[PDB]
């Protein structure tokens, strides 16, 4: 087929205009070649398929040698002819050759459709499994929300799909991989070896996995769950005058509690923004950075959105004020200081909006629309969502709106902070009073008479839906739909984390993030020794361990050369911490000379080194003769179970040798065996052209070109011809290392910051 | 893999007498045995065997320094005398995983006096009433099991 | 380009950028090029300053990451580039003091201590020595050189400053760079560090120009004096002031909208001077007369079954005689009996075939060769008597009494059911069996109603007649008008009413006209009320005994023409049922969300704790009667079958207008007080449809009569 | 074949690791059923 492609494409420069286009339109400009079809589309497709289906051969076979199979007629009925065709250059046929052949004929491959199309499977045994319920008749309250119409498998941005995808079937075309490549190896990996066996179009592979990846989103009228899920089978769930019950057949705390924790640990020091953009590219959520799933959700929670802005990611343009999310709708108001009397007697000059303005409000699950005037809020109307989202959205309005009536509420004192020892502006310290007395704005609020009306009704001080509303408030039985135009705008990010709109006005503050800690449900492991010294003793050896397995390479390499540098690491130093000081000099000179005798006289053992590795930051105290003290149980702070085991395991730590893993701290590693040949399984995702970097023009002298099997075969350091995307011929050398530009950025930044602060 | 492989990776092709150890796990044996140990082997210490679906102890080289020996998770079900008349100087026994019907299983063992820890875990023979008891007083010279003598102490 | 520069930058480096921009006085915004220059400028910095270090004997080698020795960990080179430009300067001034080096006289970007020498770092877009000459001449040799290319090209002042590992990394992020502009369309946009200070050119030019001089509102001679007004003056009332002199004869005369303004629409029908209404539909749709045959079940052509039809009744097969009841107005009667005669010898022949074996008869009993020639135009223009014809208007007609028999006739139960339905999947989700139950009641209902055999029919022939047109082209074809009807104890008759001539369909085009005559078999005799049947000759063919009542057949003959759009319609026209059973549908939905349990059998059939569903029907006497739920699903299903049949231009005219008075007369019944602009105009605008379409005319009669019983029922 | 068993961990008693499974199954009683748990107490009174 080769030689066809030279022989046609020799006859076609043999015409002039074909050598002059060609020598003419870059590869790039190659797109525009493409679409200038002649766009002649068929008018009324029903009618033209129905005249086809009625022809003598309307089917369109593509020339080859699958039609010797078949006779040109069978039994009597015409199937396929031998005229030329002009449109396609192929033959003719009729759908009877098409029934006969899923009749008889070749019998092809059954496994390529267990994997390939993974997802329309598990579709199907998401329905299957289900367990259906009652129907309700009555009315169904549905709100319209921004809702994936399909589950993900990973969701990414469309180009990262594209590039992901490319690097998965097309092992060809793969020059220089970005910064995607390594944060999705695993899938990477996985959907190679699933898709590997297969002999389907790469074309059609290429859409299901942008169909797999890609996210879709659309508004949709929904009530109850949201989730992928549910939204599949929201045709026969949902309904206008009837529900149904249906259950089909996580990460996202861990990373709200993440960011959370990067944004206090940065907010304390100076310059934050930069020390929070290393600690988020340098954290991992078990696979991946944390731009893996801060990506793949939209917006989220306001320490996300800070994060996100930090990073380089999307993030939905609404205003966030302690929790309330403000869209506005017209007007303009003035931001100018004024000097107030606070209803304490004390007097505070803080920033007052003067003019009319109404905003789209939402908090949790509660809805509704706001209009206010300086120095007082005139409307809000709402509906009834949940007792504590509609508290929290009446207080953090009311806070908002800077209603004189609010001022004079206040009857305690305001001098709080955070959890950082920071004092924050009036108006958050307010919010906070107001959110920790909330019946202290509410008694003298004033009441105002129920709204007589069809629908709206009036809900009390206490959230019932009780007559004798607040001055105000009103909750109508109808459906808030708020928040269009998500348009996220261009957003700019100080060095103290609070974002910017295009001009100067002040979007999200630093201190929006709500000081509530939880419990990170996976394993949030970090790369910087500056964050894990908050922590319990667990999560300290768990992050040491993370950072030894991570680069295990550079430590095992250091292990030969047997020098005391390997030891004093800065990452080992958080661990001193939790150790005894009265016994830990006595556990590093165990360690050293058990690790001493390992590599004397014995071979590798991974397991032992990293169990034993980290004990010997201390310096050691010897026998009063000289020799190592022995121990076989390293107690660690805390007592009881804070123990590691010397000989096999313990709870925090135990590798099983029969299937070769690993168990810290409760939880399961894979580590597949010793030895760089499991180092290179690790490496068995990666990408196509990921050890090779770049350098220099053609360079004829290696000849011709050399492919991806054969590179692998030159040594360290060698000069390549490889062609780059569709072409470029380029030179390039094999690499010695792994390479993680991140980690390069940060570095330089710190020291230039190390620099500007030592001549300061 | 084969016991053949585990023997010469352990021994490294080296003289027999030259490890006190040996680590029989996940190796398929003929029939449920323990192949590929030569009684040519003069000097061990410690021994290994799990996941090796031995069914019978048959096969065993004379031995007068062994001190453990370590069996789990295989459906052997016989009379253990033979380890007397093999290696009479067992100190830590364990058939934790084994299979062993009644406690008649288990009564061979009186002949050997060296022996002092004995593990059976999840065994048929564990689900009844005063096993403890009776295993002690069927066994005086044991001074451990599976750990709950008196005290508890490690191996 | 700035969505760019985020996604591929790091916020630091935008950081760094952004700040020597504001030094400079330089908007980022207004020149993005040169922000994502800088950029690239510091990431490059960065990158080659990256994980090099100097041992203790001062021998450059790598140092690992994340792994600290103490304190110093002294790096190779020392990044001066980013900072300051106060701080830069102090910089380089202490590391020239502190190394006893010449202070450069310009800032440096890097330094390297194991050198001990000032480094810059340089990219462009052409060729590295070139750039790297212009450099060398501007600064000279007091500092070292390393450029860097897109195109995987650099020059280095020394060789062996950068290891193979740096310079093939930093090519590799500029060679991504590159790639992901040109994927972005950005690289040939971008424009380096020479023409980065010139900006986009796009001048106009002098037609132009000239054009948007001219172009330019009244008062204004030229579209820079438009430019200079617009971004100068500032309106502060403008639109106040013209309102205060706009003549006050200009408003929407707002009036408020009572019951007693509206009136009934189009007067026009009840006035008896007028002709009535004739029958314009394309097929018989109450008077069908069914030659049915009991068939075994079998499926056959056309063709085999109106021959099988016709030889059970050999009567009407081999009549020869006809007695003509009336020729219309212009038909010819030899014409059309002989073509019917030839219709059924050919029917009746032995040959599959179903072409006519005239071909030269039908030409002119179907009128194609009574057609005018086209001449060019030169002839027309000299020609003075080819004028232009006239516009032909439709006539403006009367109520008739044909079109309420069949709408009522139409929705009644008939023993005999034709719509059958594919089957579905089993049904395991209790909705779905909801669905099943709604969905059996509801075809339980609408199967045995004559119209649904009538909506089978147009539909089974117009198909046969696309098929037909689209196998044959330039030939003459006969088509049966046929039919299967299954009865309640599962015979399924075959029924034939009638045969249709297709003349020749060679269309290029879905507009043109094809022409069709239609032979219909009928039991009614037209006497008893001529005026429905002004457009049909009809002849006496014989007559039939059903059970023992002997009753008249006759033949009506009529020449008609459609398009490939009706055609293909005919087809589509199913979607009657759809639109028959979502109202009914949302309605039995309206009474599920008042009590909880479903009513689908309540609503139907009634139940021992509700009355079955009862609308308003019909009327009697001026007596309105109410009807079961049933046969207001059949009213309604009979009124989408006719809003199909009788659908032209005029009717889409005439619903979509009267809708504005339905939607007032809605807001008048809820007491919304709606108040109009001008009436009389939308009167106007509806009534102008209603001059020859029956349903147009039987929907303003009902429209009058329902808005009639409105406003004596507004008295409460 | 009633209960649904996870692992959760390991428990060490003499320096040996013991799995450790988490039986979970739903039952449902009355609240007469609660009084006659309540009153299982008697086993020691019938025994005596």
């Amino acid at each position: 087929m080769t030689l066809a492609k030279i022989e046609l494409l020799k006859q076609l420069l043999r015409d002039n205009e074909a050598k002059t286009v060609l020598k003419q339109t870059t590869v790039d400009q190659y797109n525009i070649i493409r679409k200038f079809n002649t766009s002649r589309i068929e008018k009324n497709p029903s009618l033209r398929m129905k005249w086809a289906m009625c022809s003598n051969f309307p089917l369109a076979l593509t020339k080859g040698d699958m039609a010797n199979r078949i006779p040109l007629e069978y039994k009597g009925i015409q199937l396929k002819t031998n005229a030329e065709d002009i449109g396609t250059k192929g033959q003719m046929c009729s759908i009877a050759a098409v029934t006969w052949w899923n009749t008889y004929g070749p019998i092809g491959d059954t496994e390529g459709f267990e994997r390939v199309y993974e997802s329309f499977f598990l579709r199907k045994m998401r329905l299957d499994n289900a367990t259906w319920g009652r129907i309700t008749f009555g009315p169904v309250e549905r709100v319209r929300k921004r809702v994936l119409l399909n589950p993900l498998t990973k969701e990414m941005p469309p180009d990262e799909a594209s590039n992901v995808i490319m690097e998965i079937l097309f092992p060809k075309e793969a020059g220089i991989p970005r910064e995607s490549t390594w944060i999705h190896r695993e899938l990477i990996k996985e959907k190679r070896e699933k898709l590997k066996g297969t002999m389907i179009t790469p074309i059609v592979l290429a859409y299901m996995l942008e169909r797999e990846l890609v996210a879709r989103r659309r508004f949709l009228p929904v009530a109850g769950a949201t989730s992928a899920e549910f939204i599949e089978m929201l045709h026969c769930l949902q309904g206008e005058n009837w529900r149904q019950i249906y259950h089909p057949g996580s990460r996202s705390q861990s990373m709200i509690v993440a960011c959370r924790k990067i944004i206090r640990r940065s907010i304390v020091a100076s310059n934050p923004l930069e020390l929070a953009v290393e600690i988020a590219n340098k954290t991992v959520i078990d696979t991946e950075p944390l731009k893996s799933c801060l990506a793949a959700i939209d917006g989220g929670d306001v320490a996300c959105d800070i994060i996100r802005a930090a990073l380089g990611l999307k993030i939905r343009q609404r205003q966030r004020f302690g929790r309330l999310e403000l869209k506005r709708i017209s007007g303009r108001g003035f931001k100018n200081d004024e000097e107030i009397l606070i209803g304490n007697g004390t007097i505070q000059k803080i920033g007052i909006w003067d003019g009319e303005e109404e905003f789209h409000v939402r908090c949790g699950e509660c809805r509704g629309i706001l209009k206010k005037s300086k120095m007082k809020l005139e409307k809000l109307l709402i509906n009834s969502a949940k007792k504590e989202d509609m508290r929290d959205l009446i207080i953090l309005c009311m806070v908002f709106s800077q209603d004189t009536r609010m001022f004079q509420g206040v009857r305690g004192e305001i001098n709080f902070l955070n959890r950082a020892g920071q004092l924050l502006s009036p108006m958050y310290q307010l919010q906070r009073y107001f959110l920790n007395r909330s019946n202290d704005l509410f008694d003298q609020w004033g009441y105002e008479e129920s709204p007589k009306a069809s629908e709206l009704h009036g809900i009390n001080e206490s959230m019932n839906a009780s007559d004798y509303t607040l001055k105000g408030v009103v909750v109508t039985r109808n459906v808030i739909d708020d928040f269009s135009s998500t348009e996220t705008e261009k957003v700019s990010i100080t060095k103290n984390l609070s974002l910017i709109k295009r001009t100067g006005e002040v979007i999200m503050g630093a201190n929006d993030v709500s000081e509530l800690e939880s419990q990170a449900q996976l394993m949030i492991t970090y790369d910087t020794p500056k964050m894990w010294e908050m922590g319990t003793t667990k999560e300290l050896v768990q992050n040491t361990y993370q950072w030894v397995l991570k680069n295990l390479v550079t430590l095992k390499a250091q292990f030969l050369l047997g020098k005391e540098d390997m030891f004093q690491w800065d990452a080992f130093e958080a661990f001193e911490s939790i150790i005894p000081q009265k016994m830990a000099g006595q556990y590093s000179g165990f360690a050293r000379a058990v690790l001493k005798q390992m590599r004397d006289q014995e071979v590798m053992k991974t397991d032992q080194f990293i169990k034993l590795l980290p004990f010997c930051f201390s310096p050691p105290k010897l026998r009063s003769n000289g020799e190592p003290y022995q121990f076989l149980k390293l107690v660690l702070k805390g007592g009881g179970e804070n123990f590691i085991e010397v000989r096999k395991g313990s709870p925090l730590f135990s590798y099983n040798p029969q299937t070769e893993v690993l168990t810290i701290c409760g939880r399961m590693m894979s580590l597949k065996g010793k030895i760089e040949d499991e180092e290179r399984n690790r490496s068995m995702g990666n990408a196509v052209l990921a050890g090779f970097l770049v350098s220099g023009k053609y360079d004829p002298d290696l000849g011709d070109f050399k492919t991806i099997e054969e590179l692998e075969k030159l040594k360290p350091g060698e000069k390549a011809n490889i062609l780059l995307y569709q072409g470029k011929p380029v030179k390039v050398v094999k690499r010695k290392r792994y390479s993680a530009l991140s980690n390069d950025i940060s570095q330089g930044i710190k020291r230039q910051r190390m620099t500007v602060e030592s001549m300061g | 893999m084969e016991m053949g492989r585990r023997i010469h990776l352990e021994l490294r092709n080296r003289t027999p007498s030259d490890v006190k150890e040996l680590v029989l796990d996940n190796s398929r044996s003929n029939e449920g045995k323990l192949e590929g140990l030569t009684d040519e082997f003069e000097e061990l210490e410690f021994l290994s065997t799990i996941n090796v679906g031995l069914t019978s102890i048959a096969n065993l080289p004379k031995l007068n320094k062994l001190k453990k020996l370590e069996l789990s998770d295989n459906r052997v079900s016989g009379g253990l005398e033979v380890l007397a008349e093999k290696c009479p100087n067992l100190t830590h026994l364990n058939l934790s995983g084994n299979k062993i019907k009644d406690l008649s299983t288990i009564e061979p063992l009186k002949k050997l006096e060296n022996l002092k820890s004995l593990d059976l875990f999840n065994c048929e023979v564990t689900n009844l009433n005063d096993y403890r008891e009776n295993v002690f007083k069927l066994l005086p010279q044991l001074t451990y099991l599976d750990g709950y003598d008196r005290d508890d102490k490690e191996a | 380009m700035d969505t760019f520069i985020t996604r591929n930058f790091q916020t630091t480096i935008i950081q760094k950028a952004k700040n020597t921009m504001a030094e400079f006085s330089e908007d980022p915004e207004l020149q993005p090029a040169m922000l994502f220059n800088i950029c690239v400028h510091l990431e490059v910095c960065y990158v080659i300053s990256d994980m090099n270090f100097l041992d203790e004997e001062g021998k450059a080698y790598t140092a690992l990451e994340g792994q600290g020795k103490e304190q110093n960990l002294r790096p190779q080179y020392e990044v001066i580039e980013g900072m300051p430009r106060t701080i830069a300067w102090m910089v380089q001034r202490s590391l020239a003091q502190e190394h006893g080096i010449e202070t450069p006289k310009y800032l440096a970007d890097l330094f390297d201590y194991k050198t001990k020498r000032f480094i810059e770092v340089g990219i462009t877009k052409g060729l590295a020595d070139d750039y790297f000459w212009k450099k060398k001449e501007k600064l000279g040799n007091s500092m070292e050189l390393m450029i860097f290319s897109y195109n995987q090209d650099y020059s280095l002042s020394n060789e062996s400053s950068l290891d193979e590992e740096g310079k093939g990394r930093v090519l590799s992020r500029l060679t991504e760079l590159q790639a992901e502009l040109s994927l972005k369309n950005l690289w040939q946009v971008l424009i380096g560090e020479e023409d980065v200070e010139k900006g986009i050119d796009f001048k106009l030019g002098q037609t132009i120009s000239r054009l948007r001089d001219i172009s330019v509102p009244a008062g204004f001679s030229n579209f820079e004096g438009m430019r200079s007004y617009i971004d100068n003056i500032d309106p502060k009332g403008a639109i106040e002031r013209n309102l205060a002199r706009m003549s006050p004869l200009v408003s929407v005369t707002p009036k408020k909208l009572t019951w007693e303004d509206l009136r009934p629409i189009g007067p026009h029908i009840y006035n008896h001077e007028l002709p009535e209404v004739p029958y314009n539909a394309f097929l018989l749709m109450s008077d069908e007369l069914g030659l049915a045959n009991m068939t075994e079940g079998k499926s056959k052509k056309p063709k085999t079954l109106a021959k099988e039809c016709l030889e059970k009744y050999s009567t009407l097969r081999d009549q020869t005689d006809p007695i003509l009841i009336m020729k219309s107005e212009k038909a010819n009667e030899n014409f059309l009996w002989k073509l019917w005669r030839d219709c059924v010898n050919t029917i009746s022949n032995e040959e599959m075939s179903n072409e006519l074996q005239k071909t030269n008869y039908a030409k002119w009993a179907t009128g194609d060769g009574l057609t005018y020639q086209k001449i060019m135009k030169e002839v027309a223009i000299d020609d003075e008597t080819m004028c232009q014809e006239e516009p032909k208007i439709p006539n403006k007609c009367r109520v008739a009494a044909w079109v309420q028999t069949e709408m009522n006739l139409l929705s009644t139960l008939t023993s005999k059911r034709a719509l059958d339905l594919p089957e579905i999947g089993p049904d395991v989700a209790p909705v779905e069996h909801v669905g099943s139950e709604r969905r059996k009641y509801f075809v339980n209902e609408i199967n045995y109603c004559k119209a649904s055999t009538v909506m089978m029919k147009y539909v089974l022939f117009h198909t046969s007649l696309l098929n037909e047109s689209n196998a044959s082209m330039g030939k003459y074809k006969v088509i049966p008008i046929t039919n299967r009807v299954v009865n309640e104890k599962g015979e399924s008759f075959d029924m034939l009413y009638g045969l249709a001539v297709k003349g020749q369909s060679h269309l290029r085009g879905d507009t043109d006209v094809v022409t069709v005559v239609t032979f219909e078999f009928s039991s009614t005799d037209p006497r008893v009320d001529s005026g429905k049947w002004p457009k049909y000759t009809v002849f006496r063919i014989g007559s039939l005994f059903v059970s023992g009542r002997e009753k008249s057949v006759y033949l009506y003959c009529r020449v008609n023409g459609t398009n490939k759009i009706q055609m293909k319609w005919g087809m589509e026209a199913r979607r009657c049922l759809l639109q028959s059973m979502q109202q009914m549908e949302a309605i039995v939905e309206q009474e599920s969300s008042i009590q909880g349990y479903d009513m689908t059998k309540a609503c139907f059939k009634g139940d021992r704790v509700n009355s079955p569903k009862t609308f308003s029907i019909g009327t009697q006497e001026g007596k309105l009667v109410k009807g079961s739920f049933g046969k207001a699903l059949r009213v309604i299903f009979t009124k989408c079958l006719m809003h199909y049949v009788f659908g032209n231009a005029q009717l889409e005219g005439f619903s979509a207008e009267s809708r504005r008075l339905l939607l007032l007369i809605q807001a008048l019944k809820d007491r919304k007080g709606p108040w109009v602009f001008d009436l009389e105009g939308m009167y106007s605008g509806i009534e102008e449809c209603i001059s020859n379409n029956p349903w147009v005319i039987q929907s303003a009669y009902w429209f009058n009569e329902w808005l009639g019983f409105e406003k004596e029922g507004s008295k409460v």
